């Protein structure tokens, strides 16, 4: 049951992880979740905002 | 990926990108290119160190205490909290409500107290660490039966070995950790403000198993905490203030930011 | 038993490993998860946010909402300076406890395009045109209008929008820049003047304020990431 | 049917001809060019100036004497007071660009020596002085050449550079400069010299006022020898051409 | 880094004394004089010493320039 | 694989391949069987020690420094470099540009002061190594809040160990690491030359975690550097002369090479 | 636990060990890579490069481009020598500083051909023949050129073309030698004579020079890489 | 859904923005282009800075007092000592352009009065 | 996820890799790269030179 995963690499190749225990509180760190989603914070206005026309009108 | 610069040219139109009403409430989102001539830019970039796991994930000193082989002070207790440092719990409390594992190591040390002894030949130490959840019987004595842990989880150590380390899960009775609490234990609103049960996760008992040798020896215990598997809502601003106290907000006045000379000039004052 | 070489690292406690261990409770059932409004996965969704920036931090301003507010009224002449500041995001004063700032400076590098929004607060009667400027490093800093028109500017009216963005792009010879003070990293200057004078009628007031905004672009991103020199300690907090 | 000792080479208004010439040294084999787009990080749109900029540029001449050690250039600086090519790297932040070198000393059959010209990528130079560094008026001649000593230099508390010849003002053998791009000016063979050479740094553009790519040198390995009643003064002459020359960030002219 | 960390003065004497920061450099800024005037958080010419300039007005003085992890000094004869 | 020689016999013609012109810059190709008879020789050789890797990848010493658990050196700190020692210095300014990880390797050892205290009998140290990247607090005296290690990396290690080791991959701001520089960090070409921040990669902090002992005892730490992954560009002429700064270039003026007798002489003089 | 036994080695440092180590910054991006001219895989590129060498390295002519210049002149006679030295490409004082001998002394062992290449610099008028030769071990050295002709050797005329090159071969027992001075892995003599006398018209100089470049063939290789006994130190530089 | 008042001109590395425009009026009907193969007479290879040469240039300010007559400025001679633009009417026998002109006044409501912007082709004096 | 290569051998055997980490720069040294090309640094001429002609004609 191993898992063949992709390591962080440079622009411009794998690695194995196998699990040992049970209870997955006892795993390693999630660190490739690269998610994202500013719209919350940022522009939450009801009514759409675009660009190019004036804001208010 | 992070995103690309698009190239353009020269405009004249009706269309007033940089122009905008920032009583809306919303970050304008102008590129570059909206109001100068850009190339085509291709970005390699990755935002990948400012995830969240990222940026929480590494160990972190939150508490160091001591205990002796003799005399009054045998055995140490703490109640585990990241509060008392400064560093975690400044990026902690980036946000308002958390949810994480935990990662648990320690370092003990000994140093060899000045005595008048003589011929004094030492054993090695072994070190038992208690962690109690909250509720439970607490340690009198060294000697006290509650070391039994016939329920509780405990560590044995011995000195010269890699320093102990465990995992510990999501323990809160609520669904998420809390940073802040707007509000009082009591439903009169009389008693402490800021105060739960939220976030309680017991206490930490360390001792001497044996006392080695003949003369005094003193041990201090480093607690590390690191948080795994995290998730986190509602961004807070960052803690302007020095911190006062572990319990509460309170904090001294402080000015928005340094001052320079002029609002003209180019340096620090 | 399989015949073993153990290697140098052995046994070592480094702050930033990543390595499964034995939980400590077994089998215990964790709260299930509701659902939250405003979840964060990557602090570059809160450097996208605007915050208000210090401007007029100057003596006892700083302990008062004025280092926020920046000046203006109507002059006998045209051409003269509003303000000006160094392009140093997570160094200047006038950045570095802003929302951009405080998270540049958990990290050495940085790179990407800014955005400054400035807003009118004067009587709607009240007309100004502004030159908002942009210059890369090499020469000075500009002391003149014209010497300022040279560089990256925008020619801001005052009008029904209130807010007007000068997007400053990222024109650096290397990918990135240190956070700290560096003379080779140096990033350039952001200046702006008076294209036309302050015109209002009788009974509306002469002076006004402006307020200025940073936020970070769509290509922003930081490296290394680092203490902060701004929290610091003494003793146990109790 | 032609000869390979003639070539001709015509760059914006200019032309250069040669009669007696080895052949062109191509830099590593890389010709130059523009920038990509996957290769750059400067956002706005450059300027290219063209036939403007990239345009043969005569250097004023030196005399090769019996006893002359050597003279060197910096690239950058040789032409940042001439034409164009000077008021660009003077309004702008950020250049790019590459180089033909074109060296040029006639002689006689009698008149003997050879010469060596060499581009040295990053040519970073010691003072005499160990604590001190040495001045930018002593590294730097923008319209005349720096000459090289053949004694060495006295450290006295003093900013100067050790111009030792064979140490080559960087501490390492002469001899061994050939790993370098270069060509040899032998007399009784040669008569002009030609290197191109591309853009050669660690980022993808570079402010043009601080930073020296590349030092051209000059040293004559053989001397300078004449029988009596030949022309005792001969000169040696320089002429560059820059070469996809590109420019970023506009602003008011001058370096501080 | 000190700019020219070795030189001789030779005469109101200006003793130059202008510094560099490295990035690393975060610590506390101490200034000495040496031969006579110290700066903690003779006359220096310049107020605004802490961005770079610890010249002095007036046998060898020594100017020490501590910012932790870095540490210069200059070394000047008067004659 | 090396090349094999070609076997050749006897010639009589106009190809003239012994003559040619050095003034072009260009290295004649000349086998042995172009002047020569010769036989076929297959060659099994093999050029994979002279790589670029394998020339580079061996760990070596560039630094020691000493501190002490008692008196005024408690803690020891050296801004990484490779320049301060000779041999590395001098294997990598073959190139003009590298660019690599670093493998990094650490031999702590522990020395007994003399002294007049009696009865000591010592517990066993354990050290930290902590990093600091170029812009953060640095730790003014031995119990410094900063050696918190929040976001810092750190390294914890006890005598008798093996020694500690860790992966520093490629981080400088440019594209390529630069061994020289020809200009200055002002645009005005003042100030200090052939210094930039392009190799800029913080500073190492050492210290003791227990005292250990009632008597005094003195530590040294020795750093090793290895590269791994490399590129290099740009091929330089080695460095005929003795290093004397760390910081710069200069040197002493010194012959091109040894002297013999004469032009004629077979042996070294 | 699965059962293992740890075997001698362990916990060792052999700092020429290859083994994978636990990163200290987790997920760093790197600086991507740009185009450079002029990249190396193998030192024996350089190798392959030529290089002059210092010959007359007699005296104070070491401090000075004297060492490189070879004299030669008008002679009331044939048959003298020019010069002479041994094939010892790494330990000789004429070749242990050529780019060659630079990256030959990091290295025990050398093998394959080396290319010489001589290069007129007298007048175009000045006409001359030479003899090269390269003699291998078991003899001395020739102290005739009649005894230097029974040797590997090219009779050179000089011309148009000013370079002329001399191939020296493995002419070896064994498949290596020592770069250090050794008689067992002896490697032979080098020498140059006075085929014909140079001879000049009225008005043009009877004195010239010559200069020699060392180059390694397409079959050189080297192995054993050690330390080099050029560069030292006594205290830590600053 | 936008207001023909207000109009935004990009030109190189500048921007101007007026919320209160009444329009732009183009010359002759023809838009600035470059010297074509079938029209020129000049032999040698012509050079184009771009975004270096056209971009805005911002000259002095006037004052509009109650008894002003007017003010004039040659093109070619207002921008013959700014940046690039001066620079290679410097180094050059031969050029060739055309122009985009903002004229910028605002005031208040009850400030009144008229001006008339005319770009005049050979204003022999 | 196992790399089963070549090891270095004498003239006239395989190995096996698994990568345990996920930043590529924790790999092992690559000392099997022999890859040449000095025709940069050597013969760096505009016109190519035939062995067997004059260099110059």
């Amino acid at each position: 049951g191993a898992q063949v995963s992709t390591q962080k690499t440079g622009a411009h190749i794998h690695y194995t992880n196998i699990n040992y225990y049970k209870d997955a509180a006892s795993n390693s760190a999630n660190r490739q979740d690269f998610t994202q989603d500013p719209g919350k914070f940022t522009e939450p206005v009801k009514d759409i905002m675009i660009k190019s026309l004036p804001a208010l009108n | 990926r992070v995103a690309d610069t698009v190239g353009t040219g020269p405009t004249n139109s009706e269309a007033i990108p940089a122009l905008t009403a920032a009583e809306t409430g919303h970050t304008s989102q102008v590129v570059p290119g909206d109001t100068m001539q850009t190339r085509h830019v291709k970005n390699y970039h990755s935002r990948s160190e400012s995830t969240i796991e990222n940026f929480l994930c590494r160990s972190a000193c939150v508490y160091f205490t001591e205990y002796e082989n003799s005399g009054a002070k045998r055995y140490a207790e703490w109640v585990l909290t990241p509060r008392q440092a400064a560093q975690l719990r400044r990026k902690l409390e980036f946000f308002t409500y958390v949810r994480f594992d935990l990662e648990l190591t320690f370092v003990i040390t000994s140093t060899q107290q000045p005595s008048t002894t003589q011929n004094q030949d030492a054993q090695i130490l072994t070190h038992q660490i208690m962690y109690v959840p909250p509720g439970g019987p607490v340690p009198d004595k060294v000697d006290s039966y509650v070391w039994q842990t016939s329920t509780n989880p405990s560590v044995f150590w011995t000195e010269g070995n890699a320093p102990p380390r465990m995992s510990i899960p999501f323990l809160s009775i609520g669904n998420a950790y809390s940073n802040f609490y707007d509000g009082w234990s009591e439903f009169s609103r009389n008693g402490v403000y800021g105060i739960n049960t939220l976030n309680n996760m017991g206490t930490l008992y360390a001792r001497h198993v044996n006392a080695g040798s003949t003369g005094p020896i003193k041990s201090t215990i480093r607690i590390y905490f690191k948080p795994k598997h995290v998730k986190a809502w509602i961004p807070r601003p960052p803690r302007l203030c020095q911190y006062e106290k572990a319990k509460n907000v309170n904090f001294q006045p402080s000015g928005v930011t340094t001052t320079r000379q002029s609002i003209t000039t180019m340096t620090n004052t | 038993g399989l015949p073993t070489m153990n290697t140098p690292g052995s046994c070592q406690f480094l702050t930033s490993d990543d390595f499964q261990s034995p939980s400590a409770m077994p089998q215990y059932d964790v709260t299930p998860e509701m659902r939250i409004p405003g979840e964060v996965k990557n602090l570059m969704e809160i450097a996208e946010v605007d915050s208000v920036v210090p401007v007029q931090n100057v003596g006892e301003k700083v302990n008062s909402m004025e280092a926020y507010q920046i000046p203006v009224r109507s002059n006998e002449g045209s051409g003269t300076q509003v303000f000006g500041f160094p392009l140093q995001p997570g160094y200047s004063s006038v950045f570095s406890r802003t929302l951009l700032g405080e998270i540049l400076n958990y990290y050495t590098h940085w790179s990407g395009s800014i955005k400054l929004t400035f807003m009118f607060c004067g009587s709607a009667m009240a007309t100004g045109k502004f030159l908002l400027a942009y210059s890369p490093p090499g020469a000075g800093a500009p002391t003149k209008r014209v010497d300022a028109m040279l560089g990256t500017h925008v020619v801001w009216d005052v009008g029904l929008q209130s807010s007007c963005v000068l997007c400053i792009p990222w024109i650096s010879q290397t990918h990135y820049r240190y956070v700290t003070s560096d003379e080779y990293t140096a990033g350039g200057f952001i200046t702006c003047w008076y294209q036309t004078n302050i015109v209002v009628p009788a009974d509306a007031q002469s002076s006004c304020y402006i307020m200025c905004f940073v936020s970070a672009c769509n290509d922003f991103s930081v490296r290394l990431l680092k203490d902060t020199p701004f929290i610091s300690q003494q003793n146990f907090f109790q | 049917g032609y000869s390979d000792r003639a070539r001709s080479i015509t760059l914006g208004n200019s032309t250069i001809t040669t009669q007696e010439c080895a052949n062109v040294v191509v830099g590593y084999g890389v010709w130059p060019d523009y920038l990509k787009d996957s290769e750059a990080t400067a956002e706005d749109q450059p300027t290219q100036p063209d036939v403007a900029t990239c345009r043969f540029y005569t250097l004023d001449s030196v005399q090769w004497q019996k006893t002359s050690p050597g003279w060197w250039w910096k690239l950058p600086d040789a032409l940042s007071n001439l034409g164009l090519f000077g008021q660009n790297m003077q309004y702008h932040y950020l250049g790019r660009t590459g180089y033909t070198v074109h060296v040029q000393c006639n002689a006689s059959k009698f008149h003997q020596g050879c010469l060596l010209v060499v581009c040295v990528p990053e040519a970073e130079m010691g003072c005499a002085t160990l604590d001190n560094t040495p001045s930018s008026a002593e590294l730097l001649g923008g319209d005349s050449a720096k000459e090289f000593a053949d004694k060495p230099v006295a450290s006295g508390s003093n900013k100067l550079v050790q111009r030792v010849v064979y140490n080559a003002g960087m501490g390492v053998g002469v001899g061994n400069l050939t790993i370098f791009p270069h060509q040899w000016i032998n007399l009784r063979t040669n008569n002009s010299a030609t290197i191109v050479m591309p853009y050669t740094n660690s980022v993808p553009m570079d402010n043009m006022f601080r930073h020296n790519n590349v030092t051209l040198m000059v040293i004559p390995f053989v001397p300078l020898d004449y029988c009596p009643g030949s022309t005792t003064y001969v000169p040696i002459t320089v002429t560059i051409a820059p070469m996809c020359a590109e420019y970023n960030g506009l602003r008011l002219a001058g370096h501080q | 880094s000190i700019t020219t960390p070795e030189e001789m003065i030779e005469k109101t004497a200006y003793l130059p004394c202008k510094f560099t920061l490295s990035p690393e450099d975060q610590g506390p800024l101490d200034i000495e004089w040496l031969i006579i005037i110290l700066y903690s958080g003779v006359h220096f010419t310049s107020n605004d010493l802490k961005s770079g300039d610890a010249s002095i007005n007036v046998g060898t003085y020594q100017c020490k320039v501590k910012k932790a992890p870095g540490v210069a000094n200059k070394k000047i004869h008067l004659v």
